[PDB]
RNA sequence: GCGGAUUUAGCUCAGUUGGGAGAGCGCCAGACUGAAGAUCUGGAGGUCCUGUGUUCGAUCCACAGAAUUCGCACCA
RNA sequence: UGAAGAGUUUGAUCAUGGCUCAGAUUGAACGCUGGCGGCAGGCCUAACACAUGCAAGUCGAACGGUAACAGGAAGAAGCUUGCUUCUUUGCUGACGAGUGGCGGACGGGUGAGUAAUGUCUGGGAAACUGCCUGAUGGAGGGGGAUAACUACUGGAAACGGUAGCUAAUACCGCAUAACGUCGCAAGACCAAAGAGGGGGACCUUCGGGCCUCUUGCCAUCGGAUGUGCCCAGAUGGGAUUAGCUAGUAGGUGGGGUAACGGCUCACCUAGGCGACGAUCCCUAGCUGGUCUGAGAGGAUGACCAGCCACACUGGAACUGAGACACGGUCCAGACUCCUACGGGAGGCAGCAGUGGGGAAUAUUGCACAAUGGGCGCAAGCCUGAUGCAGCCAUGCCGCGUGUAUGAAGAAGGCCUUCGGGUUGUAAAGUACUUUCAGCGGGGAGGAAGGGAGUAAAGUUAAUACCUUUGCUCAUUGACGUUACCCGCAGAAGAAGCACCGGCUAACUCCGUGCCAGCAGCCGCGGUAAUACGGAGGGUGCAAGCGUUAAUCGGAAUUACUGGGCGUAAAGCGCACGCAGGCGGUUUGUUAAGUCAGAUGUGAAAUCCCCGGGCUCAACCUGGGAACUGCAUCUGAUACUGGCAA
């Protein structure tokens, strides 16, 4: 039937990023077929029948390509992160998932709307690493350009919350390159060593209790369902039980495999992008956003007191005191539903830049555990940054 | 179910006791018998026909402990046997192992009784059960156990066990524990409050 | 064809066995031709649970259908 | 498909085409009889019964007559001559 | 996950569409009986789906959400 | 050991008659709730379409062989030297592939089709039957082949083509020829296969012949078993289905089947069938049985057993004792898939899974231990048959969630002339117990067999062999540390659900006010609701409770048991009369109807009668009776019918 895969190295989930243009899409298989050479090689392979249906079918850059592969210095997921402005929602948890992201931004143009907004939206709650590419160095011919356009890259990750004072900046072109154009091929080697220089190596636990997001969710064309997603914490031995907690719903189910990309695994370890495998219950019963968990996980909520932050309007954030009857959507992991804000009293008017403890009403319980960090967007902007500070029921 | 809840407050409107805390009290002794349970959720009238006839449906019902459907079944042993229909059903009512142990004197309660061969202390034969109905029969032999001529419960029911006459178609030995069921049960003295034609008309369609 | 063999008509987790001459086109449970026999494998001491006959153990063995081991090993130790 | 001796179709082309002849050379020898009988002749319907008397009966032998024809199929072309006798 | 489109008194629908909310039904009241009708006399009736942003002013415009519908997208 | 009614039409009443409820049930679903465990059941629909995996092989003891593995031998190396290493060789284990035999025609699944020479009951006559088994007899001697293999050569694969070689329990002669077959007769005609172990005397060109055993082979006549074929009778509904039929009906002669037959034909005759319901139309797999029910009856066909039918659609044939072979072939067709674009491939109503449908129905689990099945003379191998495990309150059953004692009776509620009443021994409080769960630790049993040795008292060689017999020895357990058993703390971890106007057991206080809502029926609510909502309380059931759907019961309300027709529902407007039903009275006869007896048979299962076995029970099970019935065999003659007078 199915094959067989093994925990060989560790497993680092890195990614494309930008804004719409650059290298983006050209530069994730541009990568990998030239490393693919080099430290790469396995003969009458799968490959070479199989050209290439499954890749633009099940992806479209929209969180996720369930490429493995290791490198000869560690191992890399690659999960192709959007940066269309159509997809904006969805990009907040795929960087949140991220550990480096490879932002691609094209030399040739400066900041774009998505180059800004992404380094915000890492540096809060997404990726901790930034690795910037300059592309389009065969289409600038002049290095009083590319200097220039350097230095403005230093000024976004610099108060945009990340170091500024170093980042290796790698500079070519992308379509140029995969088609045999050398002189950038030798720079794509350099990669795995910039996955190592700047990053290096994320540190996870593995014996916590379980806790995973949606990804995917399928009902395949001859095994039964299967959910994916990055197991973030904990650990999932081949035939469990598990407990999904979630939204409306809480569904038992009971674990009967866990690949990695129908290569098998007997274990789904942090850090790893995996697929797994339930008996009983159908693709539509099994809604986004729950998350996948132990039997000894917390239960939902919906009511809990918060302490939150009030962002200011300089570094995106709020610009007009707001009051009660306030709609703002609140991201906790995966997906998002909407709370209203209540002041408990001595407070009824909040302005720019406060400090704050109010007590929420979501509009669905969503599996709830204090500390749980959370965003606080509204109008497609965050409002606020918190915690959960005492849940009740 | 067992039950497990308030046993006397049940003889107020039982209009009887049938042995409930049997050890030092019965009727107004320190609790309050022969009332109404409720404060008007339930008073005393004139009462209805159909009120009797399902209550004395369940007194010989309650004083077995046994449920819903088995005394039906003992019904349907007795309306398939060519004897009397009458005398077979509270012979088969008898034949539970939790009634037999109260009537030698184990367990001062009815409720005590049953909830001795619960614990591992019952036994019957060299068998050892824990199971409150069984075949009890002609010469069989009631066994107390090792570790229950230990248990200071078990003692402290005879008192009441040289206060109740016990039947004379068993034998029955405290003194080593044991008594064996030697003999069928009499019930041409026990059918004092029992009128089996009136249950055997409702059961009947 | 008709074969002597056994059959069980035990329940579940309960060896009671009935020796049967009884079809392999059919089953050992499915069109019988006839019993012969009962046997207890776990050798129970209930009314008649074991009955192997002489009579049709010695006519339809005559123009052949073979037993099993277990009624081999016992036509010595009821000594038939 | 994936039969365990699905060999057995090969190796029944050869036995249906090995019978076949047999029985067609037995059924020349009948029409060489009912050519003398259409003749009133005792001496070439006759050179065409006792000829396949061997084959009709050896024919038996190799079980292509079949059962309870094959007791009767030495009956039933006998039957022939004796009537224009 | 991603795109359309749509919610105006309790019910049936207007209206502006940068500028300030009606008609019809139906209520609810005072009146006759206890209530209601026939009938009599009086009054009341919109977070304009929701939440924001702009302006002296948003139901209208712009943007986020919710619910309906209508198209899309998914085999580890 | 065997059947009960109530409510509901009316101002009141008695009938008539509908309506509703109380029962019992389910392959059930739904809503809420949910401690354990034993036994059973679990896609009813889209017979809709399916990824994948598995479910169908095994014999070397018929072969020709040696592809791999491992030794034996052999030369050799390293002299990594008496030990590592290399080549050779079918010698031996052992076995790739290929020829040969037998299974794959079973088992398994499904109920779509199917009112049926299909099923069921009961008979019958002109048949078959490999595997099975009895008896007697035989197995003689030749020939021609061709796979593999080999050398070439074509394609992406699937899948080929040349040319050469060879084996057999393969193929085809030839010989022999009855208790054979055919033939009145006289006569004529037909068969093959050996392979294995072992061995003393002899022989051999030393492979073997010889001998003895053993299994297998051939023939002939039987028996068994299993299976075709026929008949009669019973098998659903509709006359808003009345006319039907050309191999149609029959007769000859031909032909065909295993066998009987228009099965088929040539000819000949012109009949046949029909209202005791043809023809056609609707619907359905059938049965034992199942459910319910006092019974009769009705309803029904789930699991289990038997029968029949079907396997993408349609059609068709081959080999064979057996097939139109579910997982064989071919042809046509629509699907579906692949592709080197030339061409190919496929069919889950098999299991487990998939998607879609639907109210709803479970895991791509473990295993040959055991039972059975297949191949094989054996060893041995094979098994989605099976045994287990799993999932689901789908149901049946068992046990538990503690026992005792404890009052002015605790607050805390709730109701209350405000005296109290109620919750309530309930709690608190006191002792007493740890089942069962949880933890720790033992552990029966399901195993008989086969395998290594030894005894033979067979057979022959006296010995072998082979089979037989007991004994002797090491062991055969998948489930799973199984049943169970011991210890360990600690009430600990274990109650809910509906209802309380009348039928119907089970009410108060508030809020609401013919609104909100309730409701199986009869019916509720218009601001002092035992009927609505909440609370308090009370009631019935209890790891379940309640609701719905559905079938029978009550309903004797389709009535043979067991119903009406003056007016309640019903008597043609009235005569005549064909079919049909019906027949005064006496005698004789007959025995068809009928009565009696006898004999088969009436499957297993199921009921009952009696009676056991599991820790009980659920569940398991023995023996008897039942098996109401039917046909057959023989009598009886009163009645019924026929015949005669
Ligand atoms: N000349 C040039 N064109 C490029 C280069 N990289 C990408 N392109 C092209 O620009 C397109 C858009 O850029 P990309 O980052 O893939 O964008 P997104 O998918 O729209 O976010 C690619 O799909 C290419 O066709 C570059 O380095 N050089």
């Amino acid at each position: 039937s199915k094959e067989k895969f093994e925990r060989t190295k560790p497993h680092v989930n890195v990614g494309t990023i930008g804004h719409v243009d650059h290298g983006k899409t050209t530069l994730t298989a541009a990568i990998t077929t030239v490393l693919a050479k080099t430290y790469g090689g396995a003969a009458r392979a799968f490959d070479q029948i199989d050209n290439a249906p499954e890749e633009k079918a099940r992806g479209i850059t929209i969180n996720t390509s369930h490429v493995e592969y290791d490198t000869p210095t560690r191992h890399y997921a690659h999960v192709d992160c959007p940066g269309h402005a159509d997809y904006v929602k969805n990009m907040i948890t795929g960087a949140a998932q991220m550990d480096g992201a490879i932002l691609v931004v094209a030399a040739t143009d400066g900041p774009m709307p998505q180059t800004r907004e992404h380094i915000l939206l890492g540096r809060q709650v997404g990726v901790p690493y930034i690795i910037v590419f300059l592309n389009k160095c065969d289409m600038v011919d002049d290095e009083e350009l590319l200097e220039l356009v350097e230095m403005e890259v230093r000024e976004l990750l610099s108060q945009y919350d990340f170091p500024g004072d170093d980042t290796p900046i790698v500079r070519g072109s992308a379509l140029k390159a995969l088609e045999g154009d050398a002189e950038w091929e030798a720079k794509i080697l350099e990669l795995a060593g910039f996955l190592d220089s700047y990053i290096p190596e994320p540190e996870r636990a593995i014996d916590k209790p379980f806790l995973l997001p949606i990804e995917d969710v399928f009902s395949i064309s001859g095994r039964g369902t299967v959910v994916t997603g990055r197991v973030e914490r904990g650990i999932i031995k081949v035939g469990e039980e598990v407990e999904i907690v979630g939204i409306k719903e809480t569904q038992k189910s009971t674990c009967t495999g866990v690949e990695m990309f129908r290569k098998l695994l007997d274990e789904g370890r942090a850090g790893e992008n995996v697929g797994v495998l339930l008996r009983g219950i159908k693709r539509e019963e099994i809604e986004r956003g729950q998350v996948l968990a132990k039997p000894g996980t917390i239960k939902p909520h919906t009511k809990f007191e918060s302490e939150v932050y009030i962002l200011s309007k300089d570094e995106g954030g709020r610009h007009t005191p707001f009051f009660k009857g306030y709609r703002p959507q609140f991201y906790f992991r995966t997906t998002d539903v909407t709370g209203t804000i209540e002041l408990p009293e001595g407070v009824e008017m909040v302005m720019p830049g406060d400090n704050i403890k109010m007590v929420v009403t979501l509009i669905h319980p969503i599996a709830m555990d204090d500390g749980l960090r959370f965003a606080i967007r509204e109008g497609g902007r965050t409002v606020g940054a918190g915690v959960v500070a005492k849940v009740l029921s | 179910a067992r039950y497990l809840g308030p046993k006397l407050k049940l003889s107020r409107r039982e209009g009887t006791d049938l042995f409930l805390k049997s050890g030092v009290r019965a009727i107004d002794t320190k609790c309050k018998i022969e009332q109404a349970p409720g404060q008007h959720g339930a008073r005393k009238p004139r009462l209805s026909d159909y009120g009797v006839q399902l209550r004395e449906k369940q007194k010989v019902r309650r004083i077995y402990g046994v449920l819903e459907r088995q005394f039906r079944n003992y019904y349907k042993e007795a309306a398939r046997l060519k004897g009397n229909t009458g005398e077979n059903l509270l012979a088969l009512l008898e034949g539970r192992l939790d009634n037999v142990v109260y009537r030698m004197g184990f367990g001062a309660t009815r409720a005590e009784a049953r909830q001795l061969v619960s614990h591992k202390a019952i036994m019957v034969n060299g068998r050892v059960v824990n199971i409150a109905s069984y075949q009890v029969s002609p010469n069989d032999v009631v066994s107390i156990r090792e570790k229950a001529k230990k248990q200071s419960r078990v003692k402290a029911a005879l008192e009441l066990a040289e206060q109740r006459e016990k039947p004379t178609w068993l034998e029955v030995d405290a003194g080593k524990m044991e008594g064996t069921f030697k003999r069928k049960p009499e019930r041409s003295d026990l059918s004092a409050d029992i009128n089996e034609h009136l249950i055997v008309e409702l059961y009947s369609k | 064809m008709v074969t002597i063999r056994l059959a069980r008509h035990g329940a579940k987790k309960r060896p009671f066995y009935q020796v049967v001459v009884a079809d392999s086109r059919n089953a050992r449970n499915g069109r019988f031709i006839e019993r012969v026999g009962f046997f207890n494998p776990i050798a129970s001491e209930k009314e008649e649970g074991t009955r192997l006959d002489l009579d049709r153990i010695a006519h339809w063995v005559g123009q052949g259908a073979t037993i099993s081991d277990r009624v081999a090993a016992l036509i010595k130790e009821v000594n038939k | 498909n994936i039969k365990s001796a699905k060999k057995r179709a090969i190796q029944s082309e050869k036995a249906r085409k090995h019978n076949a002849s047999r029985r067609s050379m037995m059924r020349t020898f009948i029409k060489k009889v009912y050519a003398a009988i259409e003749a009133g002749d005792k001496a070439a319907a006759q050179k065409a019964f006792n000829e396949m008397q061997p084959i009709v009966d050896r024919q038996a032998a190799k079980g292509l007559i079949h059962k309870n024809k094959a007791a009767r199929h030495k009956a039933n072309l006998t039957a022939q001559i004796n009537k224009l006798a």
